[PDB]
């Protein structure tokens, strides 16, 4: 998180003890006839941090790729979610049949990368975009 | 297996003809079953994880490539398999033969897009020739090299991208940097893989120049794998640094930005090649040429070409002390996967010339890399080693066991290794040994912690640092709870 | 900085190490040192070929320990054999200080410094390092101010440390300060190590050699009688003993001369000795007769 | 199958195929026994070593 | 009679049993070598031993025992006429 910012925070929440503070223990409620004391209005200060937090979820093992029992749709070149590390078998699962990209045989793609063909279906446009552009 | 037979089950006749060990009874004796995905693939592991003797393996996933490859639909997950553990160009070219009949341009493409990432990267240049003659439904080339597909990946890795510069900034900024930029450099380098953060670099020109020693040639070293793929930025982020372009500042700068431009550009080489290759010619000294040396490796795999392994044989040869180690692992590199006797003899009885300790380090590893996929082969070889009069040479040994027998885990490889740490008080081979094992198990990830805890009890803290390692490796795709635990002592310890 | 500046190193070569320590044992307790002749290579390799030693005095390991006479006679011997040195370093004992430089060391290693800057001061075992397992850590010494300007951390980084303490944190701080204990690797062969290996020729004759039966004899009696005495305290014992701290041990299983201790040590040694005074005897004879 | 249940033919019937598994299952049942005693064998080793490694890093 | 899907699962029985056997083989090479390994922690050992061997040599002061309080730390008077709590080396005897 770096920690500049969380120095700025803590500050600005001090102001407010020392504000009201201020104003109560002026009153005299211990140089007035009445006597209730004035040592019973002794107030303390406070500040703020922040630190990310420690959960852990979805974890059969420390540290597997954490198997999610539910799917859903990534798109090609990109984690829409953020994907695991080594799951051969999870990432294909069924291929889409309403895709431009379907198949001759059904999960054959693992995170080795593969090209379905549209000869047996076109549908949806078909994006090219390497990074060759980018370099040259 | 004629019960068997009529039940029609698959999955039961790999397993009794595992047993008899008999290729026409793996298909089934009369070829009824024809499912391509599932119990298929399944054999290919059985065979590997029971059996320790190649020959026979590397029948049987031959006979079942072929089998397949006369039906309509082969897959794509078979021929890889054979490719990598077999080292034989056959598997991934009989599948794209038929495909030629079939006119599924489409086909072969889904085959080398999936082929780049699996497959030995030295291993593809030699498949491209015998392929093009087969005959395919050219277009394939691109692919195969690695140019096209590289560039594709990027743009993944690109824009998923985030993680922030700032803590690097906050330590660079309070006080001097020497050896607080070896901690800068390796973190930013990792981090900012294949996407565009020459922003930093760029700006802060002035937190290299304060840097020393071997620190100094690290931080230009470090810029090119953030720049992985880009054409674009790769040449002159490295300019300032060589002497290509004003204040270069150190040899160890130079070196650098040469070590960063072999590694931008690897596995795809084409028009850097050439000017490195140049460059080691011309050079050919310490601190520059070790960079220059190692880049031009790497440039060579996935386009091939002989010179690059004399050039490196040479300069290893007249004995500079950096360059040396460079040399070593570059030679191990080029020649991959197919086995070279001559590379073999170069590095080990190079290692017993020198007394210069950067050069034999960089040898120890590299016979290693060139012993890929030998399996029993590579025995004899780390015996020799270790039997050895000199340590340092004991440790050259192990290495040679780690490459090799990966693709599989066997009995044979892992008993050698230890033999070595016991007899041996030495607190060097006792860490190798470890680390190596854990290559070896990853094909059964779970044996690993339990070895490797009673290693790490030890009077000597040196076994402890390859125990952390050997658990690392194993499981760095995916681990194991047990894993975790063990290494967790190590991080409080405060032996450094 | 276009500055080296770096830890090094110390590749020893058999002669040199086996050498260092003769000399820093003979010297106890007067401070006691002398140069390293070798040759560099690499660019933190340097490598002790051979030493010898600057005499023996209560003024050592200072300035005026090092003598141009005994050096140039030294180096002119070994032209006659037609080995080229140069002087790579200079290595000392501390017998009253451990393996740390003191404030005598610092001159001597200032001089050998600015010449070199590949010259280190090598603090070799003696008696006196607490930390001592004959472990030989070459350091180069700074100042403060040299730190602050950020000197100081080049000369740290690629080493890998390890922790004593033989003279409390003082002498920590020194040691961070330095290097931080210096890796010292040993250069060697198997041809090197099996002469170093084996006491003597004679162990060939002396295996088999025997005394008198007599005597033979007179040993299996002698712990016969011993083991006997143990016997009684055993036989309480055996009802614990098998617990932990020897105080509570005292009374409860007769932990005062502990006799599971008594009766092992005597039966390993009858052991041993009876049988391999018959198998040389009855051996010998069959070849012999 | 079972290690019971008598039946006719085995040519192809499959009975005896199934009747063999229960034979393959005796047969992981030889093996379990060397498997145990081969982990107390190593547990034995691990408690004396243990013990002579607390002494060397104290 | 069979013609199910049931060989599959007694397949599997077996299937699983056999990479579980081949993970003890590892194991039995091991057991080999921890009994080779405590032989060479034992030379390490000795080695090791010559470290408390320096600080049991001299310079030492000469004390007299009060008496033990416990193992890892006593009661002792130094030959000064100052007593010292201190440390016992390898919880002596």
């Amino acid at each position: 998180e770096v920690p500049k910012e969380k120095e700025k925070e803590k500050v600005s929440t001090a102001v407010l003890s020392i504000t009201a503070k201020a104003k109560k223990k002026e009153k005299e409620k211990e140089k007035k006839e009445e006597e209730k004391m004035e040592v019973d209005e002794a107030e303390k200060k406070e500040e703020k941090e922040k630190k990310k937090e420690p959960e852990p979820n979805f974890q059969l093992l420390d540290n597997p790729a954490r198997v999610m029992p539910a799917q859903l749709k990534v798109l090609s070149m990109t984690e829409t979610c953020r994907y695991q590390p080594f799951k051969p078998l999870s990432i294909g699962g069924i291929i889409i049949l309403k895709d431009t990209s379907e198949d001759i045989e059904e999960l054959v793609e693992p995170v080795a990368a593969h090209g379905p063909k549209i000869e047996e279906e076109e549908q949806e446009p078909e994006p090219p975009e390497p990074f060759e552009y980018i370099d040259d | 297996f004629q019960r068997c037979l009529d039940d029609h089950k698959y999955k039961q006749a790999i397993g009794i003809a595992l047993e008899t060990r008999r290729l026409d009874v793996f298909e089934k004796t009369i070829l009824e079953s024809n499912d391509v995905p599932g119990m298929l693939a399944y054999s290919l592991k059985l065979c590997m994880s029971l059996m320790q003797n190649k020959q026979f393996r590397n029948k049987v996933l031959r006979v079942l490539v072929k089998i397949y490859m006369n039906l309509e639909k082969p897959d794509f997950i078979n021929v890889c398999q054979c490719l990598i553990f077999l080292d034989d160009t056959q598997a991934v070219s009989d599948i794209l033969e038929k495909l030629v009949k079939e006119d599924n341009l489409l086909m072969a493409y889904q085959i080398c897009f999936d082929l780049y990432e699996s497959a030995s990267q030295q291993f593809l240049s030699s498949v491209i020739q015998n392929l093009r003659t087969v005959g395919t439904p050219l277009k394939m080339i691109k692919i195969l090299s690695g140019e096209m597909a590289i560039e594709l990946h990027l743009q993944f890795l690109i824009r998923n991208n985030n993680t922030d510069l700032m803590i690097l900034k906050n330590t660079k900024d309070a006080v001097r940097n020497s050896v607080c930029h070896t901690a800068t450099v390796i973190a930013n380098s990792f981090m900012h893989c294949g996407t565009t953060s020459d922003q930093f670099l760029r700006d802060n020109l002035e937190w290299l120049a304060r840097a020393t020693n071997w620190a100094k040639f690290t931080a230009t070293a470090s810029l090119g794998v953030i720049h992985k793929g880009h054409e674009k930025e790769a040449l002159q982020l490295m300019a300032t640094y060589l002497p290509k372009d004003t204040s270069p500042g150190s040899a160890y700068q130079e070196g650098g930005g040469l070590y960063a431009l072999g590694l931008i550009h690897a596995n795809h080489g084409g028009d850097i090649i050439d000017y490195l290759l140049n460059q080691l010619k011309n050079a050919s000294n310490d601190i520059v040429r070790h960079g220059g040396s190692l880049g031009l490796g790497l440039a060579a795999m996935g386009t091939a070409r002989q010179d690059v392994y004399d050039l490196l044989k040479t300069n290893l040869y007249q004995d500079d002390a950096v360059t040396g180690e460079a040399a070593g692992l570059a030679l191990g590199l080029v020649m991959l996967g197919s086995k070279n006797t001559q590379a073999i003899e170069d590095m080990v009885g190079y290692a017993q010339e020198t007394q210069h300790e950067k050069i034999l380090r960089g040898l120890a590893v590299g016979i290693a890399l060139v012993m890929y996929g030998r399996m029993e082969e590579a025995d004899a070889l780390i015996e020799s080693l270790c039997r050895d009069k000199d340590p340092i040479l004991r440790r050259s040994g192990m290495y040679t066991v780690a490459m090799a027998y990966c693709g599989s885990g066997n009995n044979k490889a892992i008993r050698r290794l230890l033999h070595v740490a016991v007899s041996d008080v030495n607190d060097d081979v006792r860490r190798a040994a470890v680390e190596s094992l854990g290559f070896i198990l990853f094909r059964t990830p779970e044996q690993c912690p339990s070895v490797v805890s009673l290693l790490s009890e030890s009077y000597n803290p040196h076994v402890r640092y390859g125990a952390a390692m050997a658990l690392g490796v194993c499981c760095a795709g995916t681990g194991n709870k047990e894993a975790i635990n063990l290494l967790e002592p190590m991080t409080n310890d405060p032996v450094n | 900085a276009p500055a080296v500046d770096t830890a090094e190193q110390v590749y020893i070569s058999s002669l040199a190490l086996l050498k260092m320590l003769k000399h820093g044992r003979a010297g106890v307790p007067m401070e006691v040192m002398g140069l390293m002749l070798g040759e560099f290579v690499d660019d933190y390799t340097v490598r002790v070929i051979d030493v010898f030693a600057m005499p023996q005095s209560g003024t050592g390991v200072s300035v005026e320990a090092v003598d141009p006479v005994f050096q140039a006679k030294m180096l002119d011997m070994l032209k006659q054999t037609g080995r080229p040195e140069m002087v790579v370093g200079w290595y000392h004992s501390h017998p009253g200080f451990g393996c740390w430089l003191s404030g005598v060391d610092i001159n001597t290693q200032q001089s050998f410094e600015a010449l070199s800057e590949r010259a280190v001061a090598v603090v070799v075992d003696p008696i006196q390092s607490v930390k001592g397992k004959v472990v030989i850590d070459a350091f180069r010494l700074i100042n403060a101010n040299m730190m602050v300007l950020g000197h100081e951390p080049r000369q740290t980084t690629s080493n890998l440390g390890h922790l004593n303490k033989p003279s409390i944190q003082a002498l920590i701080h020194g040691l961070n300060r330095h290097y931080y204990s210096i890796t010292i690797n040993y250069r060697k062969n198997e041809l090197e190590q099996k002469m170093l290996l084996n006491l003597h020729k004679k162990s060939w004759m002396e295996g088999l050699t025997l005394q008198d039966y007599s005597e033979h004899c007179k040993h299996n009696e002698s712990v016969v009688k011993e083991m006997l005495e143990l016997a009684k305290n055993y036989n309480k014992a055996v009802e614990e003993e098998d617990k932990m701290t020897p105080e509570q041990l005292a009374i409860k299983n007769v932990g005062k001369q502990d006799p599971k201790r008594h009766l092992e040590e005597h039966v390993d040694v009858l052991m041993t000795s009876n049988i391999v005074q018959c198998l040389a005897a009855m051996l010998d004879t069959v070849v012999f007769k | 199958m079972a290690l019971d249940g008598p039946e006719q033919m085995e040519l192809e019937e499959g009975k005896a195929g199934s009747g063999l598994r229960q034979y393959y299952l005796s047969k992981i049942e030889e093996l379990q026994l060397i498997v145990n005693d081969k982990s107390q064998n190593l547990r034995r080793l691990q408690a004396q070593r243990n013990e002579l490694n607390a002494k060397v890093r104290l | 009679s069979f013609l199910g899907p049931e060989p599959e699962d007694l397949e599997d029985l077996y299937s699983r049993y056999k990479k579980l056997q081949q993970e003890l083989e590892f194991l039995e090479v091991q057991e080999e070598y921890i009994k080779d390994e405590q032989k060479n922690l034992k030379k390490e050992f000795l080695h090791a031993q010559e470290e408390v061997k320096r600080i049991q040599s001299i310079p030492l002061v000469i004390g007299q025992f009060l008496e033990a309080v416990d193992q890892n730390t006593a009661i002792v008077g130094s030959t000064t006429g100052s007593n010292y709590y201190v440390r016992i080396l390898s919880t002596i005897d």
